[PDB]
């Protein structure tokens, strides 16, 4: 349970044949794998302490990929896959390849963060496209049943996981792009005195 | 009076920048004053636009309109020495290097 | 006491966070509605001189 | 996903800016040496942790 609204219901069921595995890789932040940039800054041939939110060295990973084929249970929508933001998270993520005709096409899940997920609140929304990225960050109307997808080979369902006729207020809007080839890819996300 | 399609036709316009001047700054939220100057950087990134110090300064930054790197110098505040005579109505003043 | 030389001039820098609305790119379409027919655009969540 | 926390991390730079090493300064006795003496390869003599 994420929204209110009733976007859609085709086929709703009620199962439970999925746990999340803890991965077997463990954090090393020795060559600077964990850690990230600071603000639009440049260092030269320095060395420097910095305080800020970070991973813990010696830690597991924890999946919350979801696929279904046109099934969706309501147990998906609840814990432990709806986790709290406490204070940050950092995601690994595996570059899925698909090849339609030797063509390649990447696309992998995506990531909602809000308070309340209302009309009344803002809500976060990261996605990619194609080798396109989308940070939209406004006031979406999700409903408690979201979903997305695939444009390569798709599925019986179509893309609905917010409705909204004319595009609600909000700050931030751009688009981001990165290297369709590459395997992995990492994202670091947290807030601090309100400021995200 | 709300809504985000605002207009910055009169908010903040851009004109240009100075060179050899003490002039003040309040670029990219950081506020401050110095001399500006214009160097050759390549080690400037698609998200970088600063160059800061070890210690907590403004080294330099990068202006993205015209896409050159400058570098910012704080200019000369000082003081000044002055030997006095009793007998004697004027002063002897000496500006230190 | 202190020679402090007072700065000439101001010199901002800023991202903006919304792109431009492109009303001019609209207004300049070389497909002209009729009455009959006139067009109409909704502009949100941008920037515009 | 892996949760976050207020931690401090020493960062190493070359001279091009890209990071080259980074300490913990919580994970071993060796991580805080390293991060008192704000160097990669502590001197020779004895601390308190
Ligand atoms: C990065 O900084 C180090 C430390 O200041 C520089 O090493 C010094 O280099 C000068 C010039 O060759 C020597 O005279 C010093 O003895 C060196 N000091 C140490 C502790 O090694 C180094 O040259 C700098 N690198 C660059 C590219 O500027
Ligand atoms: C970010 O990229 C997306 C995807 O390419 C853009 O969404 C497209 O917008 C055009 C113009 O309205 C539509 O014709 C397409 O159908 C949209 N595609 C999808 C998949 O939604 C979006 O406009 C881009 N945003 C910016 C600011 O460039
Ligand atoms: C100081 O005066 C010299 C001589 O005209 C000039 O070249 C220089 O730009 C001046 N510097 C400042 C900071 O005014
Ligand atoms: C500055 O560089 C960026 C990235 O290379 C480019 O997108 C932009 O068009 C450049 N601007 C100018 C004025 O050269």
């Amino acid at each position: 349970v994420i929204g209110d609204f009733n976007c859609t219901n085709f086929a709703i069921n009620d199962l439970n044949t999925t746990v999340p595995r803890i991965s077997e890789y463990v954090v090393d932040v020795s060559y600077g794998l964990g850690t990230y940039y600071i603000l639009d800054r440049v260092y030269l041939n320095t060395t420097i302490l910095f305080t800020g939110y970070f991973p813990k060295s010696g830690a597991n990973f924890r999946d919350l990929s979801l696929k279904g084929t046109t099934y969706l249970s309501t147990l998906w929508y609840q814990k432990p896959f709806l986790s709290d933001f406490n204070n940050g998270i950092f995601s690994r993520v595996k570059n899925t390849k698909l090849y339609v005709n030797k063509t390649l096409y990447s696309e992998f899940s995506t990531i909602v963060i809000g308070s309340v997920f209302i009309n009344n609140s803002y809500t976060i929304v990261v996605q990619p496209h194609n080798g396109v990225l989308e940070i939209t960050a406004c006031q979406y109307t999700m409903c408690e049943y979201p979903h997305t997808i695939c444009k390569s080979k798709g599925s019986s369902r179509n893309e609905s996981w917010h409705f909204d006729k004319s595009e609600p207020l909000c700050l931030f809007k751009k688009n981001f792009t990165y290297n369709v080839s590459t395997d992995w890819l990492y994202f670091h996300f947290y807030q601090e005195r309100g400021t995200f | 009076n709300s809504g985000t399609t605002c207009s910055n036709d009169l908010l903040q316009p851009n004109t240009e920048v100075f060179t050899d001047v003490c002039v003040d700054y309040d670029l990219y939220g950081i506020t401050g004053q110095g001399i500006f100057k214009e160097v050759s950087a390549v080690y400037y990134n698609s998200w970088q636009n600063l160059l800061y110090d070890s210690n907590g300064n403004i080294i330099g930054f990068k202006d993205f309109v015209t896409n050159k790197t400058y570098n910012i110098f704080p200019c000369y505040a000082g003081r000044v020495s002055a030997a006095f005579h009793q007998n004697a109505s004027s002063l002897a003043l000496l500006y230190r290097n | 006491s202190g020679f402090t030389v007072k700065p000439v001039a101001t010199v901002h820098r800023r991202i903006p966070d919304l792109p431009d609305c492109d009303i001019d790119k609209w207004l300049n379409n070389f497909n002209v509605p009729s009455p009959l027919n006139w067009e109409r655009k909704i502009f949100s969540n941008c920037n515009f001189n | 996903v892996t949760p976050l926390s207020k931690r401090q991390y020493l960062l190493k730079f070359d001279n091009r800016g890209v990071i080259t090493n980074a300490v913990d300064c919580s994970s071993s006795f060796f991580s805080e040496i390293q991060c008192k003496t704000k160097s990669l390869l502590p001197n020779t003599g004895v601390y308190d942790l």
